[PDB]
DNA sequence: ACTGTCTGGACTGGTCGGCGCTATGATC
DNA sequence: GATCATATTGTCCAGACAGT
């Protein structure tokens, strides 16, 4: 159940499996806060 | 945070001429004459252009992803 | 030379606000606490002596490092406020205190061991954001306009509201009319302990002394004898030498002549404190009580006991003079006698308590280690022995918890509150907030009302409503709070200036007494000359500006007061000599050019800070053109007497005081771009205005405050007119086209948190989509927005009870439980963001921020800046709205009945100014007392081609005909409030009930019911509706059936297994009846039975 | 029989929203 | 390391009560 995540500071893609994660962080810059990327499935928003 | 497209009272488009108005204001000219030459005659559209403050540039710096 | 203009004074005030800021009291107090307060507490504690023969540990210097956090793995990394907020971490820094073991009297090598983590104030000297530019703060995810001055505890911002307490170690005298006595009280402070020492004189002329933990007031002469004075003459001149005072003292010791020695008075004190005890036990108890309770601020050693008697004498005079008319009763609400405990003092007290408990814990730890291991292991390595016997968390969990729940040691509560993040105004108001220790339900007529000493220190209008009125205030814009300075230097300076010490010369009627921070230090021959010399030295920069000198020259008594302590709220005033202010045009030019700063102006004595005590000797001039030879000071900015939210009101002098109070209170409830980093913030609730606008009629202070950069409202074209009765009773009518065009559009963000908590035995939560086979499955469609990791996808539309984070819990005492975090049933929106991180224990934490678009509708609260508020009554289409001859359709319509009833002329002036500003393009100044005059505004409105009154010829939107009256239409700044109808609608038919009373739950978050209170029952009884009351209170809330035994009235027991109903106390398997009643009544019967009360229900036939 | 003193109880209702807490020093 | 018994004992009004 691994998934891709976006780092809060550097913004690069971070790949890890939250089910069996001993520790979740961005290895590129050491940041411990990650953002879930927006899905590419098209969403429809009513104009006002 | 961004200039509204239309005036809230009559729907007159003002976002096109807002940046020109802001640039002319920063040059030291009287904003009333700037609004006059830009076709902004009704004071409701003048209200929309004058009272608006740009803040989107300070929100873009905080990335969300 | 010209007499100056208010624009120059405004420039000076702007420089003052730029140099210091608006949260200076918190930052300065925290810096003072960090620099020496920890060291003062450590030196006060001194050393720890455990149960080890011939060994002790003394404390050295204590320092604080950079804010850092240690993860579960063990990695120490720098900590930032944004990371602390997101990851629910406490923004704290380690405290390192060196420990020097002492073996056989020989000092050993110092050991530096961390003693805990102290929370760090935002933007303080110990914070990582100190000295950073706007770009650096932006790169760290921090708003450059954020003032700081608060604490982050467990990811939640905590602000310490200042406390308006009495002046410590100061005697205040008053007369009780009901008791017919003169009472003087002093709150002596020692190491965070407060003792209320009281001296009273009843109608009989005797003097009584009230000491805490003493059940009865004992005579003043008895304590005076037990304090060290033996003979009557000692008590005779320990107070004064005035013949009336001497004769009162003679009467006192004649009445109290039954006790002549110290032992008898101590025996009396011990007997009153502990009756029925041996004589020596009472003696030592009384000695300890006198040492640790009778004026602890003078010390605890018996050596200073005699000096305490002197402090008693100065009390007695204060009691005697008011009893004889020599002196008047001082005001308890006067700010000269009132101090302001800031965050630094409360932090010092909390750190003292935590450090004392840590010291006792370390003493127990070393005692246990020495008793277990022995002398061989203890003294083989004294560096490791001391370090291993320390539990830092024991300290830390006492500090941050007091900063979490707001409860302080000593019974003080509500010290720390959640920081208000509704908009830019609310946070500043909370950071400049002052509370009072008085109870909210108490009617405090003399305390809640505004005082004359609040000018320039307390905002006169911005106060809350209800029970919080008066007791909760806000600091004025020009209010300045003093910082602590070494009192020994001030005392030495006073002594060297010519003040004879008290121990050298006795007080005389012809001599001026000199008081330092409420403590008499001596007498001088010429008090006025000394006061003038001190003021001249302060103006010359020789001494610090913290010292304030005042002279009280009455016909009976003469005194000189010098104050250099904390908690004194002061205001800046321009010094005027010989009718000429010290501030000239050259100083203003230097301020404008940047060569001169506010601190430079303070240094030369041109502008000085005055507290309430010194201002009693000052004669202030309101305006620069009103200065005379007798004037001593000039007001800098009369508009600066208001608070930060109160300055938002344009032309507050043209509005009623309750209207100004309502407008100031509602300025914090408005919605707008308060913070630029709102999207990355993890606030549990937040609001955003889509198109915020700076008001066209705004005070000049709002530009300096920062409200123009962070607006919280929009300018509305409001026409005052009656429209179909839908604007009636404070209601407003909004334009449908304006709403559809984005006017007053707002977005509401709610943040939910889910933690993968770990339980005992290795059990932990799992982030995954729950299987349908497990119990507690909400439904198949509720997890449709979840990903394979159990987290909701961003930009996903959600509804009520929609699953955001799929969490599974281990079963209690079977399949795994369901503990998924869901949206509120009455709330919806779109998922804005999802954040995955870890907590302080290393467990996973997912924060989901969901945004909902809030288009204005009926019931949405909109308020003007002048206290005019109301909900939307109708969404009128643009074609139905009236329009003026100039082609302007109002964006809002208000009832004309509300304008004159509430005496709101400032709203009309603001409408005129907004129309003028829109037509001319130049913003209209709305500052108090220096704003653009109304007549000038009408003049330019006439010159612009419009009517002077602002009335315009309007045509009806439905009939199309011209209205017979010219309608007043103008631009008024109207702000949308957070009291939206979307978050306020509640509707419950049936659902969850309380486990105790079997009644509907509380609030709206858990689908609770609506309370039918006692008053509703009373009015239902008055209506005569018996069956309606039965249906409401009983048939719809807690209806139940019970079995009652007819023989004894006890509640019978029904056994389903046996299938039979019988009375256990009585038997009676036949005569049992079913009775319908409320479950609350059954609970009451159970409570009565538990209270050893037997209720016997005598049953009666229904017919 | 009066008089000041000690002791006891209550301090309008309702609602929205949040924050935070409810173990530990021995024992094998 | 994993467990386990214990974990301290603000005002005002009205009624009852020693004192003179
Ligand atoms: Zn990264
Ligand atoms: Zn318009
Ligand atoms: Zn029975």
């Amino acid at each position: 159940a691994t998934a891709v995540y976006r780092c809060a500071k550097c913004g690069k893609e971070v790949e890890l499996d939250l089910a069996t994660a001993r520790e979740v962080r961005c290895p590129y810059c050491g940041s411990k806060i990650l953002y879930k990327p927006r899905p590419r499935v098209a969403r429809r928003v009513k104009a006002i | 945070m961004i200039v509204p497209v239309r005036c809230f009272t009559c729907g007159k488009v003002l976002a096109d001429k807002y940046y020109e108005f802001k640039k002319r204001v920063e040059a030291g000219e009287d904003p009333g004459k700037v609004l006059d030459d830009l076709g902004v005659e009704r004071y409701c559209c003048r209200r929309t252009l004058l009272s608006h403050v740009e803040l989107i540039d300070q929100v873009m710096v905080y990335k969300v992803y | 030379e010209p007499t100056l203009t208010p624009d120059e004074l405004w420039l000076v005030m702007e420089s003052y606000w730029k140099e210091k800021g608006f949260v200076r009291q918190h930052l300065d107090s925290y810096n003072a606490f960090i620099d020496h307060g920890l060291q003062d507490v450590v030196n006060e504690f001194g050393e720890v002596v455990p149960d080890i023969p011939n060994f002790k540990v003394k404390f050295g210097k204590i320092r604080i490092g950079q804010p850092e956090f240690q993860e579960a793995q063990g990695q120490r990394r720098p900590l930032y406020p944004m990371d602390a907020r997101i990851r629910n971490l406490t923004y704290s820094a380690p405290l390192y205190l060196e420990m020097i073991p002492v073996v056989n009297g020989i000092e050993q090598e110092p050991v530096e061991v961390r003693i805990g983590e102290l929370p760090i104030m935002l933007k303080s000297k110990a914070c990582r954001l100190y000295g950073l530019s706007d770009e650096e703060l932006i790169k760290l995810g921090e708003d450059p306009k954020d003032p700081g001055g608060y604490f982050i505890i467990n990811g939640s911002e905590r602000v310490i509201v200042s406390i308006e307490d009495l002046a410590p170690n100061k005697t205040l005298v008053e007369r009780d009319e009901r008791q017919n006595k003169v009472v003087a009280k002093v709150f002596s402070y020692r190491h965070g302990y407060r003792a209320l020492i009281t001296v009273e004189r009843k109608k009989d002329g005797i003097l009584y002394v009230t000491i805490p933990n003493v059940p009865k007031p004992v005579k003043f002469v008895y304590v005076m004898r037990a304090l060290g004075l033996l003979t009557d003459k000692e008590i005779v001149e320990a107070v004064s030498d005035d013949p009336r005072i001497q004769q009162v003292l003679f009467d006192n010791l004649e009445d109290a002549s039954d006790i002549s020695t110290q032992e008898e008075a101590l025996d009396y004190i011990g007997r009153l404190a502990l009756p029925g005890q041996p004589k020596e036990y009472r003696l030592r108890r009384a000695e300890h009580i006198i040492d640790n309770n009778l004026l602890p601020h003078m010390g605890v050693d018996p050596e200073n006991r005699r000096a305490k008697a002197y402090y008693l004498g100065m009390m007695a005079l204060k009691v005697l003079e008011l009893s004889l008319g020599l002196r008047g009763e001082d005001d308890k609400d006067h700010y000269a006698n009132k101090r302001l405990k800031l965050a630094g003092d409360l932090l010092k007290d909390l750190f003292r308590v935590a450090f004392g408990q840590l010291v006792k814990d370390m003493q127990y730890q070393m005692t246990k280690t020495y008793q277990r291991k022995g002398e061989r292991y203890t003294f083989e390595n004294i560096q490791r022995f001391v370090r291993n016997s320390i539990r830092p968390d024991v300290l830390s969990e006492r500090i941050e918890h007091a900063l979490a729940t707001g409860s302080w040691p000593g019974g003080r509560t509500g010290v720390s509150q959640l920081l208000d993040r509704t908009n830019y105004m609310s946070t500043l108001s909370h950071l400049r907030r002052v509370t009072s220790p008085l109870s909210r339900d108490q009617p405090h007529f003399e305390a809640r009302d505004l005082h004359g000493t609040h000018w320039g220190r307390i905002c006169p209008t911005e106060t809350p409503e209800g029970p919080n009125c008066g007791l909760v205030k806000n600091l004025a814009l020009m209010s300045q709070i003093t910082t602590g300075i070494p009192e020994r230097e001030v005392r030495e300076y006073l002594m060297k200036m010519g003040v004879v010490p008290i121990e050298e010369r006795r007080p005389a009627p012809g001599l001026y007494r000199v008081y330092l921070n409420g403590v008499l230090i001596g007498t001088v021959e010429d008090g006025r000359k000394l006061v003038e010399r001190i003021r001249a030295d302060r103006r010359a920069g020789k001494i610090s500006d913290v010292i304030n000198v005042a002279l009280y020259e009455d016909e009976e008594v003469k005194e000189v007061y010098i104050n250099s302590d904390d908690g004194r709220v002061r205001r800046p005033l321009i010094v005027v000599e010989n009718g000429k202010p010290k501030l000239t045009r050259e100083h203003v030019e230097g301020i404008k050019n940047g060569t001169l700063t506010w601190s430079d102006l303070i240094r030369m004595g041109v502008i000085e800070y005055l507290d309430a005590e010194e201002e009693e000797n000052a004669y202030v001039a309101t305006w620069p053109w009103e200065v005379t030879e007798e004037h001593t000071h000039l007001e800098l900015m009369p508009a600066a007497i208001l608070g930060i939210p109160a300055s938002l009101v344009p032309y507050p002098e043209h509005n009623a005081a309750p209207r100004n109070t309502y407008g100031a209170g509602m300025a914090k409830q408005s919605l707008g771009l308060g913070w630029a980093n709102f999207r990355i913030r993890v606030d549990t609730r937040g609001h955003l205005m889509h198109y915020p606008q700076v008001p066209l009629v705004n005070s000049r202070i709002m530009k300096a405050v920062g409200f123009e950069d962070r607006p919280a409202g929009q300018n509305f074209v409001v026409a005052v007119l009656s429209y179909h009765g839908y604007n009636m009773e404070d209601a407003v009518i909004i334009n449908k086209a304006s709403i559809e065009r984005g006017l007053a559009r707002s977005t509401f963000f709610r943040t939910y948190e889910a933690e993968e908590k770990r339980y005992l035995g290795g059990q932990k939560d799992n982030f995954e989509v729950p299987s349908p086979n497990i119990q507690g499955y909400l439904g198949e469609k509720y997890y449709r927005h979840l990903d394979e990791d159990g987290l909701i996808f961003p930009e996903s539309k959600v509804e009520g009870k929609d699953v955001l984070v799929g969490r599974t819990s281990p079963p209690r005492f079977q399949g795994r439980r369901e503990t998924s975090v869901t949206v509120r049933p009455s709330e919806k929106g779109v998922v804005d963001k999802v954040i995955v991180t870890e907590t302080g224990d290393g467990t996973k934490l997912v924060k989901v921020t969901v945004r909902d678009l809030r288009i204005p509708e009926l019931g949405d609260k909109f308020a003007s800046r002048h206290g005019q508020k109301g909900v939307i009554g109708l969404i009128v289409p643009q074609e139905d709205m009236p329009w003026t001859e100039s082609g302007i359709v109002p964006d809002l319509i208000v009832n004309p009945h509300g304008i004159p009833s509430r005496m709101t002329v400032g709203q009309l002036i603001e409408a005129i100014g907004g129309k003028v500003a829109s037509l001319t393009g130049r913003r209209v100044d709305g500052t108090a007392f220096i704003g653009e005059p109304e007549e000038k505004l009408r003049k330019e409105l006439e010159e612009l081609g419009f009517k002077h009154s602002g009335r315009e010829i309007m045509y009806d939107g439905i009939t199309g005909r011209r209205l017979e009256a010219d309608i007043f239409i103008g631009v008024i700044y109207y702000q949308r409030l957070h009291h939206m109808v979307a978050d306020k609608m509640h509707a419950r038919s049936r659902g969850p009930v309380q486990v105790l009373t079997k009644q509907p739950t509380e609030g709206r978050a858990r689908e609770g019911g609506l309370r039918f209170g006692e008053m509703e029952r009373d009015v239902l009884i008055g209506h005569g509706a018996a069956m309606l009351l039965i249906e409401r209170l009983l048939e719809e809330s807690d209806k139940t059936e019970v079995w009652v035994c007819e023989s004894c009235g006890h509640l019978a027991l029904e056994d389903k297994r046996r299938g039979k109903v019988y009375c256990p106390v009585c038997g009676e398997d036949e005569r049992i009846s079913k009775v319908e009643m409320s479950y609350a009544f059954k609970l009451l019967l159970d409570e009565l039975k538990a209270m050893v009360i037997r209720p016997s229900l005598r049953l009666k036939d229904r017919v």
